[PDB]
């Protein structure tokens, strides 16, 4: 169990798994014995991970006493775990960034839209006050005749 | 905009539950892959009520294959004679990443 | 030394798609690190001119960012609330930061390597830790939108300038604005202080007097809208002399290495280079076709490098 942890905490480093306000549970289910007593998220997340590994352990025991077939549980299955999990991170985190990015962009093109509307509204009252002048204009001269 | 701006405030809210969404993914494709659609369920629902006992945020409310794969590679493997099942989809999953 | 650069340019980099917000130079590596509106940070090797990498973690328009004593972290700032943290080695994002309400727009590293400023509309100035990333304390004080904060040499002293025509500098420890600064016509937008080179240099081109412990005292620049760039003392909170005759608001403004000339960045489309020795030196270099965001000088190395809202970046030999 120790082992796993420590392959989990150098591994995840890179990954954020940062949460500043993260609530300790009173009934923490802790797996590694060695896990400080106010553990922090990031060291939550990585005994989840060995929790993991653990849980596989004891379904493999289940199918045997139930005479199913089972398949030897090892490390590097550990090791996939957490090359997945470093990989899907970095994915689902890099799409929602692009994701927001271009939400954002679209939603400040349509308030300039808007703005650009209301300036519309500026522009066609001038244009008809300068032709109410022009025609008034134009009948008042064109009937000094 | 509408639709836009209601994914735009619920922005913080997915990135808060990408640790927990990613973990439980990973351990999906790592490790449910040999066992039946009995116990693959079964792996999941120990795994998540472990992420609650811990406080760990994880989205409820969208599927693993939903999460794990798109519309249009979906399509394209049902084009594939892929048979449209839920074990399906995911081991079509687990044989792309 | 008398590195000045020349009207010659040597590489006008373009890869940017937003205008450039900011430029900085890597403190050991010959890196050269340019940041934009596009929610981009893009590398680039100042030698050679060669695009190296970008980090396109950001999601809204990337403000300030810097680097630390050993180069090893860079912060960055940008308008999604946030202050994102990397590592330089790998080029990943290791730490996002949030709070500080509304578009956050500086961020700087003391020289201490454990902290982290930064500024935003909020019209607050806070202090985190780059280990944790909790803000352990928060500056408030200043009544509008801060806009640039730089700390000193030593991580006990931080000014920030706002919007509200104030020039506050603030304490570590005491947590209180030792010398408050509202003396400017138009809005402030850029500060700077001073190396060591440049503290002699100042007594005798203004005629200060020294205090019984003899030490200068820590030195204050503010560039604002106003066309005016004026160079103060935090110790005692006046002016000593105002720098004339940009054209338009100043964006950026930072010492020589050597601490014996000015050169600034400005509206104007155009770089000047000032003397305050003896007001000799009053080189205006044409920069960008248009406005001129920001520069930075390289601390051994001939070269500046300029941002602009052109969406390029070009680099300057210093002869």
């Amino acid at each position: 169990t120790e082992a796993l942890y420590q392959v989990g905490k150098e591994f995840t480093s890179k990954m954020d798994l940062e949460k500043p306000n993260y609530i300790v549970p009173d009934y923490m289910p802790v797996v590694y014995d060695k896990l400080p007593q106010p553990p922090s998220h990031r060291e939550a997340i990585v005994n989840s991970c060995v929790f993991v590994h653990q849980t596989l352990h004891q379904a493999n025991a289940r199918l045997a006493k139930r005479g199913g077939r089972t398949m030897a549980i090892t490390p590097r299955h550990y090791l996939d775990f957490i090359n997945h999990y470093a990989n899907l991170f970095h994915e689902k985190r890099s799409e929602l960034e692009e994701q927001q990015m271009h939400l954002n962009v679209g939603l400040r093109k349509i308030k300039e839209t808007v703005d650009q509307v209301e300036e519309l509204r500026r522009d066609l009252r001038i244009k008809s006050q300068e032709l109410e002048v022009k025609n008034a204009a134009a009948n008042d001269k064109l009937k000094k005749m | 905009r509408e639709r836009w701006e209601k994914t735009s405030e619920t922005f913080k809210n997915q990135m808060s539950t990408i640790a927990g969404d990613c973990l439980l993914s990973a351990a999906f494709i790592a490790y449910a892959g040999y066992f039946d659609q009995q116990m693959r369920q079964n792996l999941f629902t120990t795994w998540s009520h472990h992420l609650q006992q811990a406080n760990i945020q994880f989205r409820t409310d969208i599927a693993r294959t939903e999460y794990l794969s798109n519309a249009d590679e979906r399509l394209r493997w049902q084009a594939s004679s892929l048979p449209a099942d839920d074990l399906c989809t995911e081991n079509a999953i687990m044989l792309k990443r | 030394k008398e590195w000045i650069p020349r009207p010659p340019e040597k590489y006008a980099l373009s890869g940017h798609r937003s205008p450039v917000t900011r430029v900085i130079f890597h403190p050991v590596f010959s890196v050269m690190v340019s940041a934009s509106e596009d929610a981009t940070i893009k590398v680039w090797d100042y030698e050679t001119g060669d695009f190296e990498r970008t980090l396109k973690g950001h999601t809204d328009s990337v403000q300030d960012i810097s680097f630390d004593h050993s180069g090893k972290l860079l912060a960055s700032c940008s308008a999604d609330m946030t202050i994102k943290l990397w590592d330089f080695q790998g080029f990943e994002c290791i730490r996002t930061m949030h709070g500080h309400d509304h578009n956050v727009s500086s961020v700087a590293i003391m020289p201490n390597g454990d902290h982290i400023v930064s500024a935003s509309r909020d019209k607050t100035i806070k202090m985190w830790e780059v280990q944790t990333g909790y803000c352990v304390k928060t500056f408030t004080g200043h009544r509008e939108w801060v806009r640039m904060v730089r700390p000193n040499q030593d991580g006990t002293l931080i000014a920030s300038c706002s919007n509200d025509q104030t020039v506050r500098v603030w304490v570590v420890a005491t947590k209180e604005c030792k010398a408050e600064l509202r003396e400017h016509e138009h809005v402030v937008e850029c500060i700077s202080w001073a190396p060591e080179s440049s503290y002699s240099s100042i007594s005798e081109a203004t005629g200060s007097e020294t205090k019984k412990s003899g030490k200068p005292g820590p030195f204050l620049l503010s560039g604002s809208r106003d066309k005016t760039i004026k160079m103060w003392d935090v110790s005692t909170g006046m002016c000593l002399m105002t720098l004339v005759g940009h054209d338009n608001w100043v964006r950026g403004v930072l010492f020589h290495s050597g601490g014996k000339f000015i050169l600034s960045c400005a509206d104007d489309k155009t770089l000047r280079v000032w003397d305050y020795k003896n007001k000799r030196c009053m080189k205006t270099l044409n920069a960008h076709e248009h406005f001129v965001t920001s520069l930075d000088f390289h601390k051994t190395a001939p070269y500046v490098v300029t941002g602009s809202v052109d969406q390029t970046v070009k680099v300057w030999e210093c002869r």
